[PDB]
């Protein structure tokens, strides 16, 4: 069983740059016939993988000439000379030398832009929802960059964990930022027995982690 | 015109079995091998196994042996992939790809994909809740508000604002699967706080599977 690892996991680049993706195999993918049994695939969200490179360096039919590949033995690399807007996707490398075939973690090529701290907002559960047994608190992280962000929920200044779910929008096609939605879920009973509900956002654009909150019965 | 067409999406109960098809055309079916991969929601690709159309000879991944069963029907040029005793973890997209092998190896043509949602839930319209701050503040320049579309099945729901009159600044997050087996997402919009009162903001949620159409006026 051969292990394929890709680095980095995410890569920020701008249109016109020369991007290189690296793939690494636990053992040499060189075959007796002299060929290297490696595939390079491109995949856009909600779409099926497209073949780019067959046998490490061979450009697939139809694939644009800005794509090229190389590597020796265990370290391989895909290169996009002059990145086009159509090149923002996820690239996976695969080995077809031994069984079972194995892919890499994949590497996402996103649009590089300037840092931007997230505008935070915290919404308390509506009256209607409390009138139904459950209560869910929402924290919004609007337009920020880079994607990396930590949302820490605190109920009556007590850290929560395992009772919230995040969701992130795909990179914006105009300002290249991201937005995140953390949803803390509690029972009406649990909500009713606590006052202060906070949302602590830790981000690079913020020198110090911002904490938006609200006191239970004050709206 | 070479192409591999897969069967439609399917919703299955845990413990049941699904059998996806991959119809081949535009080339000699028996000359190329058929591989089957799968890709979970937030994950990379993974190889299931392959099969030689010209003989029915197969090769499986240890993790899918017994569970997965690959077959072909040369009289119809159709490849099949049957997964038994389905669990929630089997929920993913299933791809079939051919592997040209005449003068070299290349997994060039892929099928469109077949989503297999392994759920125990049943069609349920969502409950739309208003997302608004505890108290309207004039301190900030822009204010944020939205709609929480909770507990629904299956996907998807289409949220809009003011019947399409408000599009800029809107952010509809991707649905998240709750432990209940029901989906839940939130749509938000940032607007000039210096118009929060004389201007009405309403989200129009639509869930076709349950024929539910909801408009919720937010603060």
């Amino acid at each position: 069983d051969i292990q394929m690892t890709q680095s980095p996991s995410t890569l920020s680049a701008s249109v016109g740059d020369r991007v290189t993706i690296t793939c690494r195999s636990s053992k040499s993918l060189l075959h007796s016939n002299g060929d290297t049994f490696l595939y390079w695939f491109q995949q856009k969200p909600g779409k099926a993988p497209k073949l780019l490179m067959y046998r490490m360096s061979n450009l697939a039919s139809g694939v644009p000439s800005r794509f090229s590949g190389s590597g020796s033995g265990t370290e391989f690399t895909l290169t996009i000379s002059s990145l086009q807007p159509d090149d923002f996707a996820t690239y996976y490398c695969m080995q077809h030398l031994e069984y079972p075939f194995t892919f890499g973690q994949g590497t996402k090529v996103e649009v590089k832009r300037t840092v931007a701290a997230p505008s935070v907002f915290i919404f308390p559960p509506s009256d209607e929802q409390l009138k139904s047994g459950t209560a869910s608190v929402v924290c919004l992280l609007n337009n920020f960059y880079p994607r990396e962000a930590k949302v820490q929920w605190k109920v009556d200044n007590a850290l929560q964990s395992g009772n919230s779910q995040e969701s992130v929008t795909e990179q914006d096609s105009k300002d290249s930022t991201y937005s995140l939605s953390s949803t803390l879920t509690l029972s009406k009973a649990d909500y009713e027995k606590h006052k202060v509900y906070a949302c602590e956002v830790t981000h690079q654009g913020l020198s110090s982690p911002v904490t938006k909150s609200f006191n239970r019965g004050e709206c | 015109e070479i192409q591999l067409v897969q069967s439609g999406a399917e919703v299955k109960k845990p413990g049941s079995s699904v059998k996806v098809s991959c119809k081949a055309s535009g080339y000699t079916f028996t000359d190329y091998y058929i591989n089957w991969m799968r890709q979970a929601p937030g994950q990379g690709l993974e190889w299931i196994g392959w099969i030689d159309p010209g003989s029915g000879n197969t090769k499986y991944n240890e993790k899918f042996k017994g569970r997965a069963t690959l077959t072909v029907d040369t009289s119809t040029n159709t490849a099949y992939m049957e997964l038994s005793s389905l669990r929630s973890e089997d929920t993913a997209f299933y791809f079939c790809a051919r592997e040209k092998t005449t003068y070299y190896y290349a997994m060039d043509y892929w099928g469109q994909g077949t989503l297999v949602t392994v759920s125990s839930a049943s069609t349920k319209g969502p409950s739309v809740f208003p997302l608004a701050p505890c108290s309207r503040s004039t301190s900030e320049s822009t204010a944020a508000l939205g709609c929480l579309v909770k507990d629904y099945f299956p996907e998807p729901v289409t949220v809009s604002w003011n019947s399409g009159a408000l599009t800029s600044g809107v952010h509809t997050f991707p649905a998240v699967l709750q432990s209940s087996g029901l989906y839940s997402l939130s749509s938000v919009v940032t607007v000039p706080s210096s118009s929060l009162g004389t201007k009405t903001y309403t989200c129009n949620v639509d869930h076709k599977p349950s024929n539910t159409k909801v408009d919720k006026r937010v603060e």
